[PDB]
RNA sequence: GCGAUGAUCACCCCUUCUUUUUUGAAGGGGUGGGUACAAAUGGCAGUCUGACAAGU
């Protein structure tokens, strides 16, 4: 109902800081991320690919082109 | 020391491998995210904040940006990391198997009874 | 036979 | 038709009503009567499947096909009253072979025991500890709970030789054991 | 001849290399003493 | 044998054995250093 | 739900049932009145009636049917929301097995099975005329080096119940005449001790079972035959019906066998010999499962592998 | 990667019917309405509940396109436990039985697909759900299975033809409630591959104005796919 | 109102006040393991080669 008053603000916003913190330790270290992005990305390159997908926009582009 | 038929089918184990296990994987999206606005105030007035109804830490975690009102180790992470090396480990092994096997195929081809001039055009009866 | 066979591509 | 196997989850149940309700696109009334005759009606399944086979997405099979259905479902309730007959021989048998150790702890567990053992013969020469390891891997006999257990297993055993050593035993000294 | 094993059948392979050599030594120990005798 | 221990081979049992194990990673070892 | 099927498959198409003229006719009393259809399909068959209507279909109507089918379980008095859905449920399965052709004689689901169950079938058998070899191997222990056979082994049971009516009983429809003899001769010179009614009876019983499962195996085999040669009529035509069933269960689904490749094919029983034989740099199997096919069995030496 | 063995923690995502679970890797995961069977092959994550076993199966990114919605970071996604989906462009169960799982028993979707040979693999897998009802029918005459489908909650539409913003309108005009959502996957190659993935966005974007659709956020699904984009939308009948 | 026809014998969930005062008051569940059966489109696990052959 929107009655929250100053006392009843504060502790819900505890609990923020309390679920907030928690949640800190399952999201891991800055550090890890720093190199498991660049190991993730070597993977999704090879994977993925697109190299081919990227050339073949370039290609149907330069195509369609008048050229003088 | 190995023949054509053991590398292919080393090389058939990893991709089988590799899939199930960057299937397994999960890596964090890198899309973009506009959102559409009615009105010139309120774009200016508009913040992630405000607009996800979440805090500044969860603006920034795309996958799981928790709302505020639902709010209301190293060891356990170098496992990930190992983790993510060894989808990268048979991805290595994948294409050093690949390269072994494309030697492997041309050295029989040129075995192979043809013309061989680069090959002569000659209809194989 | 372990002795003539030898292991590489090692993970 | 998927859904009356939910229905009638006991197994005996449903392939006797499978042999009336060959096809679920014939729902009488009268139909409905010889069905819920089938078990009782307390459950309510005589008016699920009347209602149920109605609204269903079950893919309607071939004759052959549902001719094996009832066909294998007959086989299945042969076994059952076989199975039945088979029972009852064995409770009497051992009651002629081994009163005094089908009296003491029961016909099926008694005939489990003697197969354990390999012959009635072997169970009688065996000690009493060696008895209890015996059936200790069904937990046929089976701190103050395993006293009784070692206790069940020394009068099983001489229940076992009465019964071997004798031409013709009799359940008196199994009663009093 | 090259061969491309997993964790399981390496293991198995240390195991005898490491029992081999443990036979070896053994044998060899007795073989000098008796011949010392 | 209890059915977990049970192996195919003689020798997937005997790397169970933890006693066996540590015999062997120590009796190897002082081969290696002799050596 | 054939009705319903029916129904259904006119609307789609546009055309009036005869429920649906049916239905019209009982409101002609009422002269002039206005038709508001959902099609113009629909309505333009319904205006070829000759029915005394204006039949409309046009956008604004559209706004109309929103709210009936918002709101039609509470229109419909005596029906519930989760009532519509299973009929919907059920009716839409109906639909979509006549749009997608399905016929109940061309599932390959009940070949796997079928084949699965065979084979189920001989293993069991197998396990209860071992028992019943023995069981009354107990009375006459002699039976089972004369007659191999399963079946004619409870036969001769059912047909003579103690080795006393061997003398008597005759067994010339189950056994050959040197065979027969050969069990009468046993019958009297036994080792085996003599049994009751009552376990005779449970024997017999059990015997009853062995001829039952052996007379319903005939049957599943020749189901899987008409099964085969509805499902995939070409293939039984060259390799058979036995080993065409065991290809497609292997595969899992007709489709998936369609998908492989001749080579996968020829080896396709064989993965245990062709894996071991890849790795250890040893020749590979030529016959896999189509081994016991006909046409292999005619060919002798190296044309077996041609 | 994490294997079969591996133990994980289970807590849920932010979209009801949705999860997370924690362990080496996040895994993006939804509650099985049929448990014990996978649909595509996908993990299932199975756990002890008081004691009675719920199971769970894992959500591709790069297999389904509303998954990769979800990993992008959706502000709003109308699919939520307890609501009825028009689910258009469902050529198998590999996203359709995801649909299903986070609706729930109480919801129901509605999988349209036209493809015959695709569509026979969707019933089969709409037997072991009984609140997915297969619809074999074209997309474009949504009046052609109109008896079948009762006004929806909100329309998904993964059809990848170039006149798919008249196949949504069509669909949501008859079956979409007032003030509605609508979830459009495009994918600008199929659309128009001459022109940059950007200009078709928009292009798209200016028809769903067109037919009462107020779009609401648009995302690029990077790196699970390359030239694609969700597009989330109310539907604004006044 | 006993007994040789048999007794006995894995893990976790001093401080405050006060006193005629050396006196009074207060602070069953989950893990793990063993036996038998059933299911998995769960793992090992990867589906051989590719233009010549045969006769005068």
């Amino acid at each position: 109902e929107g009655t929250l008053t100053d006392h009843e603000r504060k502790y819900l916003n505890k609990l923020i800081k309390r679920n907030s913190q928690n949640l800190r330790s399952w999201d891991l270290e800055e550090e890890v991320r720093d190199e498991l992005e660049d190991i993730q990305q070597s993977i999704l390159k090879d994977t993925v690919s697109t190299a081919n997908t990227d050339r073949s926009k370039r290609r149907r582009f330069k195509r369609k082109q008048f050229k003088e | 020391t190995q023949d054509s038929n053991y590398v292919r089918t080393l090389r058939q184990i990893e991709l089988k491998k590799l899939e199930k296990g960057a299937k397994q994987l999960m890596f964090k999206s890198s899309g973009n995210h506009t959102i559409f606005v009615d009105s010139r105030e309120k774009m200016n007035e508009f913040t992630p904040e405000k607009f996800f109804n979440t805090t500044s830490e969860m603006v920034n975690r795309s996958e799981n940006r928790l709302t505020k009102d639902q709010l209301a180790k190293e060891s356990l992470d170098k496992k990930k990391l190992k983790k993510f090396k060894q989808v990268k480990q048979h991805l290595q092994r994948e294409t050093q198997l690949k390269q072994v096997q494309q030697r492997m195929d041309a050295q029989r081809e040129l075995l192979k009874k043809g013309s061989k001039k680069k090959w002569k055009k000659q209809r194989k009866r | 036979e372990d002795e003539d066979e030898e292991e590489v591509l090692a993970m | 038709f998927p859904e009356l196997a939910k229905l009638v989850p006991d197994n005996y149940t449903f392939a006797k009503l499978v042999l009336f309700i060959k096809d679920k696109a014939s729902l009488n009334d009268d139909s409905l009567h010889d069905l819920a005759a089938l078990l009782n009606e307390d459950s309510g399944i005589a008016q699920r499947v009347i209602d149920n086979a109605r609204i269903s997405m079950g893919q309607d099979i071939s004759e052959t096909d549902m001719e094996n259905v009832c066909v294998f479902a007959q086989r299945v309730a042969s076994l059952a009253d076989y199975r039945r007959q088979l029972y009852d021989y064995l409770c009497e048998k051992m009651h002629t072979v081994a009163p005094n150790l089908s009296e003491l702890i029961g016909e099926v567990i008694g005939a489990r025991l003697i197969s354990h053992a390999g012959s009635l013969t072997n169970l009688s020469k065996q000690a009493a500890s060696t008895v209890q390891i015996l059936g200790a891997e069904k937990a046929l006999f089976r701190k103050n709970k395993g006293r009784i257990s070692r206790y069940l297993a020394n009068k099983c055993s001489m229940a076992s030789r009465i019964d071997n050593y004798s031409e013709e035993p009799s359940n008196v000294f199994g009663s009093v054991l | 001849r090259a061969v491309v094993l997993g964790g399981d059948e390496k293991k198995a392979r240390s195991f005898i290399q490491k029992v081999l050599t443990i036979s070896k030594a053994k044998d060899s120990k007795r073989k000098e003493q008796k011949a010392s005798q | 044998m209890n059915r977990k221990e049970r192996k195919s081979t003689i020798l997937e049992t005997l790397m169970g054995d933890e006693a066996s194990n540590k015999y062997f990673k120590r009796k190897y070892n002082e081969i290696q250093e002799k050596s | 739900a054939a009705n319903a099927l029916e129904e259904a498959n006119s609307i789609i198409e546009g055309k009036v049932s005869s429920q649906l003229e049916k239905l019209l006719e009982e409101i002609k009393k009422d002269k002039k009145s206005t038709l508001i259809v959902s099609e113009t399909k629909l309505a333009n068959a319904i205006n070829k009636l000759g029915l005394n209507f204006n039949v409309v279909s046009d956008a604004v109507t559209l706004d109309i049917y929103r709210a009936i089918k918002e709101y039609l379980p509470e229109l419909l008095p005596g029906m519930s929301d989760n009532d519509l859905s299973k009929m919907s449920l059920g009716l839409a399965h109906s639909i979509g097995r006549h749009k997608l052709k399905f016929s109940a004689d061309k599932v390959d689901v009940m070949i796997i099975q079928a084949i699965a169950l065979l084979d189920d079938l001989d293993k069991e058998l197998n396990t209860y005329a071992m028992r019943c070899k023995e069981w009354y191997g107990w009375h006459f222990p002699e039976l089972a080096k004369i007659v191999t056979d399963s079946v004619a082994y409870a036969r001769i049971i059912l047909t003579m119940g103690i080795r006393s009516k061997a003398s008597e009983t005759d067994l010339s429809e189950i056994l050959p005449e040197e065979i027969e003899e050969r069990v009468k001769t046993a019958a009297e010179v036994s080792m085996g001790t003599e049994i009751t009614q009552t376990d005779l009876d449970n024997i017999n019983a059990l015997a009853e079972q062995i001829v039952e499962f052996a007379a319903y195996r005939e049957q599943l085999s020749n189901y899987l035959s008409a099964r085969m040669k509805a499902i995939a009529p070409n293939l039984t035509q060259l390799v058979g019906e036995l080993v065409g069933a065991r290809l497609i269960a292997h595969s899992g689904s007709l489709i998936s066998l369609a998908k492989s490749p001749a080579s996968t094919i020829q080896i396709l029983g064989a993965e245990k010999a062709l894996f071991r034989a890849l790795k250890t740099k040893h020749d590979t199997p030529k016959y896999g499962l189509l081994y016991h096919a006909s046409l292999v069995g005619q060919a002798t030496g190296k044309n077996k592998g041609k | 990667g994490a294997r079969g063995g591996a133990k994980v923690v289970i807590e849920p995502h932010r979209h009801a019917g949705v999860y997370i679970a924690r362990g080496k890797e996040d895994l993006l995961v939804t509650k099985n309405m049929a448990p014990g069977e996978s649909v595509y092959g996908e993990k299932r994550i199975s756990v002890e509940e008081p004691p009675t076993k719920v199971e769970y199966r894992v959500w591709n990114p790069f297999r389904s396109k509303l998954a990769a919605g979800i990993m992008g970071g959706l502000d709003e996604l109308f699919i939520a436990p307890g609501k009825k989906v028009l689910y258009l462009g469902a050529a198998s169960g590999t996203s359709v039985s995801h649909v299903s799982d986070v609706v729930g028993p109480e919801g129901v979707v509605y999988a349209v697909e036209f493809s015959h040979r695709p569509g026979r693999e969707l019933i089969s897998m709409a037997k072991k759900r009984p609140n997915i009802i297969p619809i074999i029918e074209d997309a474009r005459h949504p009046q052609k299975y109109r008896m079948l489908i009762g006004m929806v909650d909100c329309v998904f539409a993964d059809v990848a033809q170039p006149d798919q913003a008249r196949i949504i309108a069509l669909n949501s005009h008859m079956f979409l409630k007032d003030q509605g959502g609508v979830v459009i996957s495009i994918k600008a190659n199929c659309i128009d591959s001459t022109v940059d993935a950007e200009t078709v966005f928009a292009r798209e974007v200016q028809k769903l104005r067109e037919e009462r659709i107020k779009p609401l956020e648009q995302l690029t699904l990077e790196p699970y796919e390359r030239d694609h984009c969700i597009v989330v939308g109310r539907y604004m009948r006044s």
